[PDB]
């Protein structure tokens, strides 16, 4: 019941700002602190500070004194984080999280709703769509067969992958994206019954929302 | 700031064993902690809080204990869905910190990786580019090592690597490895090879094509 929609994946310049918003559902919102919290792309986990949605009343991380400040809007329940003069340090994951009620006397500051988070990218390089190769066998009759598509050439992340439009997702492997020279490259395999392929069709579908961009790619014999 | 050192960085165990993940703070802090889990690709959830206390709905497998600067999270009768990585917090004097986090893995048999091979597509030919791609897929544990051979010669440069997280399903890991050469050098040469050394061969593990044969 209890819900923290964040803003979409931001792709910013290595000087702008960027505005996160966190839409609270499911309970009160200005009843409980609302906290930020950094993920640095080395997973390690940075408290930024904390806003009463309440009385507007706010307290940071001195560390992030200069980078962030926390506003607020009632009306809609949701709360906004700002990070000025943005560099490569701030490249990570931004959620926003639930701490407890204004009325708590006890002493138990701990977050237990955490937002569905907001990827920021700081950098100069151009946002670039991607190109999308089959990977298909050249061996005919295993009785598994395993087909793949390659994704090269993309900036920013995400990019997305399913085969069959998400219905063919069972022996699916799609891998993690490796950044060389300002561009991605991403695979994803999928191992079918030989018995189904080529017969039937199997297809990769590959979505790139910051260059909004949607590509199929059938994976053919041969 | 109030340092948190959590141990062990990584753990594996087998399903059904009970495990036990270690934070150690600078400061007496009293008992103001709290753990969390976070599964690849999602957001964290509370565990535990006043290092004891469990959060409504966690499973009763898990609790906490602790006092003055070591505290700990153990879970009973580990199950795959626990894999994940787990993060102490501080709350006793500003700024609140995290420890570095203890990622966990399920202990499972040892399986021999799939491997699979692929030359060029005909369309990224076209653009001047030639990519050759290797899976290896569905292997436990999760040390390897991967190297492109061109006509026997090792090649190095081009090459990007990149691992799957631990199957809910399965428990194996797969990895996969793209070498990139212009459609020109591609061209120059005819044997095209993926060498793999996993504990669950004795020799290298030796995928080819001929370019074309």
């Amino acid at each position: 019941e209890v819900q923290l929609q964040q803003s979409g994946p931001e792709l910013v310049k290595p000087g702008a700002s960027v505005k996160i918003s966190c839409k609270a559902s499911g309970y009160s919102f200005t009843g409980y602190y609302m906290n930020w919290v950094k993920q640095s792309p080395e997973k390690s986990l940075e408290w930024i500070g904390e806003m009463s949605p309440s009385t507007g009343r706010t307290t940071y991380n001195q560390n992030f004194k200069a980078k962030a400040t926390l506003t607020v809007d009632q009306s809609s329940s949701t709360a906004y984080m700002q990070l000025k003069s943005l560099t490569s340090e701030d490249s990570a994951v931004y959620y926003c999280a639930r701490s407890v009620p204004l009325t708590t006397l006890i002493e138990d500051w701990y977050f237990d709703v955490w937002g569905t988070g907001t990827t920021v990218t700081v950098s100069s390089a151009k946002t670039t769509p991607p190109s999308v190769y089959p990977l298909a066998p050249g061996s005919a009759a295993n009785s598994m067969v395993t087909l793949g598509c390659l994704v090269k050439g993309y900036f920013p992340e995400p990019v997305t992958v399913t085969w069959n439009s998400g219905s063919l997702s069972s022996g699916v492997h799609t891998f993690p994206a490796v950044l060389q020279s300002d561009l991605y490259t991403l695979s994803s395999s999928v191992t079918v019954p030989s018995s189904t392929w080529p017969s039937e069709t199997v297809t990769c579908n590959v979505a790139h929302p910051a260059s909004s961009t949607k590509v199929d790619k059938k994976i053919v014999p041969r | 700031d109030i340092q948190m050192t959590q141990s062990p960085a990584s753990l594996s165990a087998s399903v059904g064993a009970t495990v036990t993940i270690t934070c150690r703070t600078s400061e007496n802090i009293d008992s103001y902690l709290a753990w969390y889990q976070q599964r690849q690709g999602k957001s964290p959830q509370l565990l535990v809080y006043a290092a004891t206390n469990l959060a409504d709905g966690v499973p009763s497998r898990f609790s906490g204990s602790g006092s003055g600067t070591q505290y700990s999270l153990k879970i009973n009768s580990l199950q795959s869905e626990d894999v994940a990585r787990y993060y102490c917090q501080h709350y006793s004097t500003t700024p609140w910190t995290f420890g570095g986090g203890t990622q966990l893995e399920i202990k499972r048999a040892d399986a021999a990786p799939t491997v699979s091979i692929f030359p060029p597509s005909s369309e990224q030919l076209t653009s001047g580019g030639a990519s050759v791609v290797c899976f290896l897929n569905n292997f436990y544990p999760k040390d390897i090592n991967v190297k492109w051979k061109i006509d026997g010669s090792e090649r190095q440069n081009g090459v990007l690597n990149s691992w799957t997280d631990q199957d809910s399903k399965d428990s194996t890991y797969s990895m996969s490895s793209t070498l990139t050469l212009t459609k020109d050098e591609y061209e120059r040469h005819n044997s095209y090879t993926c060498e793999a050394t996993h504990k669950t061969s004795t020799s290298p593990i030796v995928k080819s094509f001929n370019r074309n044969e």
